[PDB]
RNA sequence: AGGACCGAACCGACUAAUGUUGAAAAAUUAGCGGAUGACUUGUGGCUGGGGGUGAAAGGCCAAUCAAACCGGGAGAUAGCU
RNA sequence: ACACAGGUGGUCAGGUAGAGAAUACCAAGGCGCUUGAGAGAACUCGGGUGAAGGAACUAGGCAAAAUGGUGCCGUAACUUC
RNA sequence: AAUUCCUUGUCGGGUAAGUUCCGACCUGCACGAAUGGCGUAAUGAUGGCCAGGCUGUCUCCACCCGAGACUCAGUGAAAU
RNA sequence: CGAUGUCGGCUCAUCACAUCCUGGGGCUGAAGUAGGUCCCAAGGGUAUGGCUGUUCGCCAUUUAAAGUGGUACGCGAGCUGGGUUUAGAACGUCGUGAGACAGUUCGGUCCCUAUCUGCCGUGGGCGCUGGAGAACUGAGGGGGGCUGCUCCUAGUACGAGAGGACCGGAGUGGACGCAUCACUGGUGUUCGGGUUGUCAUGCCAAUGGCACUGCCCGGUAGCUAAAUGCGGAAGAGAUAAGUGCUGAAAGCAUCUAAGCACGAAACUUGCCCCGAGAUGAGUUCUCCCUGACCCUUUAAGGGUCCUGAAGGAACGUUGAAGACGACGACGUUGAUAGGCCGGGUGUGUAAGCGCAGCGAUGCGUUGAGCUAACCGGUACUAAUGAACCGUGAGGCUUAACCU
């Protein structure tokens, strides 16, 4: 089915009667307002652009204002597109969004992962540090060999070396949907979704399930 | 890494940072306007403003706490006598930072940090 | 935020007793071995922490037979059913790790509104 | 628990200090301490115990300082690391009587005898 | 460490292509006194946005 | 009394780390060994190069030593580059 | 070679704690070591603290960690007593 | 054996596992009596081994504090 | 040889298939279980220790297995120096001796600030044809591709028994990768307390400086693993070995020659990420700019004034973003940081006073007082309105449409 956009508002535990302490991530999946639907004639793909949240309309640009003005002038924080296989959706917004996530049992969550800076090799990959004390002149966490002498004479394109980690899209699949609360627009999903609290999130029904 | 972390090191150890901000708070209380570098003024807000917030209520325990965090009895007397009533109505924001130009010896962002109800 | 922890306030148990660290408490924990469910008593000196919301816990140490067993108990968990305060201990710290690790160390009882 | 770990013995026939020479089960398994079976040498033994010094046989860890985590988040930590000695081929308890606390995590297969003999579960 | 061949004057200029200074491109004008100042800075005769704030 | 012990000044230099275009043409920092003796130190003096001096290492003789440094034979010679 | 982390003989020796010329803090006296301002990546250096296990590390317990004082008891093999 | 090539000699020990160690055997390639032989308390910044304790040596690293590294202003080299 | 560092180990790899495991088969002297041999198959995986310097080797114990080779017997401007490969010493042997040993033994200096290619990250400039603000298509590229144990079927098939199913399901783990910080922990020199020595604030009292944060005991945020979540799939297509159907050349025969069908962890997709500089520079939506003059060497072009738009950039407060750029929020129509208010937390009953005591000290006010980066609020402070850049209707060839 079509996914929805929510804002991550934190991690808690839910305590069942047996006492299993399910780690829930609550997501504020507010009502998603369609801004565009694409027909097969105009574009090759059939999809809905959706917006959520509020934007003040001081910071709304007039191109975005005209795009908002078509299909009902309500500014949101962003536009995200979900491709549809079969189901037809209007250009106006749906009233409640988590009602479609009521039936689904496992979900996939996409988010920008937290920025980890210029991570080293030991952090970025799981490199094993060399021995601390016996000798080891100034080479404790440095990358060791990166290539294999004259015959390659170069280091390959896929080489595991230090760089920026985080600030990247990562999807976690097959997360159990613990609770759907329509009134607060809240979706409680088992486990840990990517990103910091307050970051944007893409919630989709499970491709695996 | 630095996530949700307060505190500016300013390339000095914790004892020097504490001593430096004690002396800077004493100078700011004494003259009511000082010129510092801009991050120094910005953390000077964080040391100086709770002193006046403590100094709103005058008691022997509060004067002793202000003496603990300043070690200058003249500054304690000024905080609990001259200032304090002046900033009693003010709900925070006793400090105003006005950015000046750049220092001569090192190109450092310079600022004047001042008390808001300055007599001058 | 406020949208979170209203759910915590929904799940927090309202029957939690009040005890200082040092008190020798008894916790009755449900155990579901099969269809049958039975309460189990765990009594020992408290090394706890103040209520962090739904996420609250107590550590209790008992010498069962030659072995010092420490159990951390989730306060608002449904498995924790009843905590009885029993003996009250007067001690000058919140965390009693050093006092509990010593063998033959017995905390005093003081009843002076404390 | 880990390799080169000394453990006490709960059962009577197993004697005194024992050392984990191998963490059985797994290709590169580093640490195993809840209901896992570990290969054991006897580093020091009393003569009343049936087993003797320098003898290799299996064991099951019953008490761990790291402790088990219960489903609700409860952590039962037992002071001391303890094992119950088991035969190499049979994995059955040599000791007739188990001493000290045991956990409900050791409720599977041959460890039912261990929790049956041991007093506090 | 060392180079095997001398880098060229061309490659020197290409490296210094991105080493160039940036102009101010705007100066705010204070209402009370006509002097131009760096934006959010004191006017160097003692004025901020509309008022005299330092004696010097 | 002690070529006694522990240990500062003092004298030396056992391991490691940093340095290695260094702060330094052998140092710094943690630990180390002797420290009433065959100790250490100041000030002068004596021994001169196939010579000295050596609790002996081809050690030392001015950051130079299986033979110092300076000038001379000397533009030695070089079937080699 | 330097406004160089080295080397340089003697003399005086305050308080408190301390056996002490150790060391800690202070007197008197002298200084902050002639580049500074930020930010708080990897990595490097010098440190601090570590769950559980504890020499499995490694060529080797290298390094680190521990023990450490004064008083009273008590103390083995061997021995040139 | 500071010596034995074969050799990690053979046994017994210490470990789960011991070319090291310790103690015997003699089959001394190629010990042997001031070119000293055999022992020896004490002593050793000596060589080899085994324990107790202790710990980031390790499993497997994690966080923190300072000096650099990054940026900004000033001066401003090197090998090739 | 006017110099190409030598074994091993550590860290990090990549390729081949003469395949160790996992997959598919054929033959078996394959009843089952378990094997042997051969073919196809490189996607993933492929131990820890003792001895010794070791590659080796011997052993102890794992595992599904602990492959074989190439890569200067990979890898010293990555690390080590046990090894060899120096100068000291000693022993055995040879030589009269200096000395020697394809003998032994103890000891014995391993330097580089990265120009270029190469990678790993991250930017600037211009292009994509009027300028913008968005959302995407997917040409290509990368990541991921492992497996054990138990139970059902079933003690069934198979079997004289002993034993015991290459199908098909279910759980549960190991190693690996990714995210996260709700829990359990660690850290937490930026919180609280105890305490030794000394000095200071006149003194008592209360505090502060210094001694590794003086030593400690605890600890919020943040980060993190040892904590918890999640995943490597099922499919789909084309196939390899292989098994076939129909079927002649070769009235029989035959898996092949025309045809037809299955057949693998390999291939292509399916899962995730990048991605139009994809110069082949793509698509969709929206906003914005429609004034003159002079010269004029006409895809033509210049100069001048007027007007500068959509938007961007600069500046400032900043961020769970960051080496710097970059990116994200907010800028008085304002909650973007600091402060303030209330809470939460953490530490553990502050100072002061009174009481008991000879005093140390205790008890009461008192779960007090302090409290961090946290939560909810609040314009008290700083986020000033300018200004800057960006234009004025967008080139030539074949279409409806009406002139």
């Amino acid at each position: 089915m079509i996914g929805l956009v929510g804002k991550k508002v934190g991690m808690t535990r839910i305590f069942t009667e047996d006492g299993v302490s399910i780690p829930v991530t609550v997501i504020e999946v507010e009502a998603n307002r369609v801004t565009q639907v694409k027909d097969l004639a105009n574009d090759g793909y059939r999809a809905i652009q959706v917006t959520t949240g509020a934007k003040k309309a001081n910071r709304v640009t007039k191109p975005e204002a005209g795009h908002f003005a078509k299909a009902g002038v309500e500014a949101g924080r962003g536009l995200w597109e979900f491709r549809l296989a079969e189901g037809e959706e209007f250009t106006v917004g749906q009233s409640i969004s988590v009602e479609l996530f009521a039936d689904v049992k496992k979900v996939d969550v996409t988010g920008t992962s937290k920025g980890k800076g210029f991570a080293g090799t030991v952090k970025r990959w799981n490199f094993r540090t060399q021995d601390a004390t016996h000798g080891n002149s100034l080479s404790h966490r440095v990358p060791g060999s990166i290539g294999q002498n004259q015959t390659p004479g170069k280091v390959f394109k896929g080489k595991k070396m230090a760089g920026q980690m985080g600030n990247e899209r990562v999807t976690v699949q097959s997360l159990d949907v613990v609770r759907v609360d329509a009134e607060r627009n809240l979706l409680l999903v088992k486990g840990a979704v990517p990103g910091a609290t307050g970051s944007d999130l893409i919630v989709k029904p499970a491709v695996k399930a | 890494m630095r996530h949700r972390k307060s505190g500016r090191q300013l390339n000095r150890n914790s004892s020097h940072r504490q001593a430096m901000f004690r002396n800077m708070a004493g100078s700011l209380v004494r003259h009511e306007i000082i010129k510092t570098t801009l991050p120094k003024a910005k953390e000077l807000r964080r040391v100086v403003e709770p002193l006046i917030t403590l100094a709103k209520t005058d008691s022997v325990a509060n004067r002793r706490l202000a003496f603990a965090r300043t070690r200058d009895n003249e500054i304690v007397a000024k905080l609990f006598n001259e200032l304090g009533p002046r900033f009693a109505s003010r709900a925070g924001g006793y400090t105003r930072i006005l950015k000046c130009g750049f220092r001569a010896g090192d190109n450092a962002p310079m600022a004047y940090i001042e008390l808001v109800d300055r007599s001058e | 935020s406020n949208i979170i922890k209203q759910l915590e306030q929904e799940q927090m148990k309202q029957d939690v007793p009040s005890f200082r660290p040092g008190d020798t408490v008894e916790v009755k924990v449900w155990v579901v071995e099969g269809s049958k469910k039975r309460l189990q008593a765990f009594e020992g000196v408290v090394i706890a922490i103040r209520n962090r919301g739904l996420h609250s816990a107590f550590t209790v140490r008992k010498i069962s037979n030659g072995e010092g067993v420490e159990r951390v108990f989730q306060t608002h968990s449904p498995v924790v059913d009843s905590i009885s305060v029993k003996r009250r201990g007067a001690v000058r710290k919140a965390k009693l790790y050093y006092l509990r690790e010593r063998t033959g160390k017995a905390a005093r009882i003081k009843e002076r509104l404390n | 628990i880990q390799e080169q770990t000394m453990l006490n013995v709960a059962d009577n026939s197993g004697a005194r200090r024992v050392m984990c020479i191998k963490v059985l089960g797994g290709s590169h398994r580093r640490y195993a301490g809840v209901g896992d079976i570990i290969k054991i040498t006897i580093k020091e033994a009393i003569p009343r115990g049936k087993v003797k010094k320098g003898d290799v046989l299996k064991a099951v860890v019953v008490r761990t300082k790291k402790g088990v985590r219960r489903p609700d988040g409860s952590v039962i930590r037992f002071d001391g690391n303890a094992c119950v000695l088991l035969n190499n081929n049979s994995e059955q308890p040599i000791g007739t009587r188990i001493f000290g606390p045991v956990t409900r995590e050791l409720r599977s297969e041959k460890f039912m005898k261990i929790i049956s003999l041991a007093p506090e579960v | 460490a060392v180079q095997q061949n001398k880098p060229t004057r061309s490659k020197r200029g290409m490296r210094r292509s991105h080493d160039a200074l940036t102009a101010v491109t705007s100066l705010s004008v204070d209402k009370t006194s006509g002097e131009k100042h760096l934006r959010h800075h004191i006017t160097a005769d003692g004025y901020y946005r509309g008022r005299k704030v330092i004696a010097k």
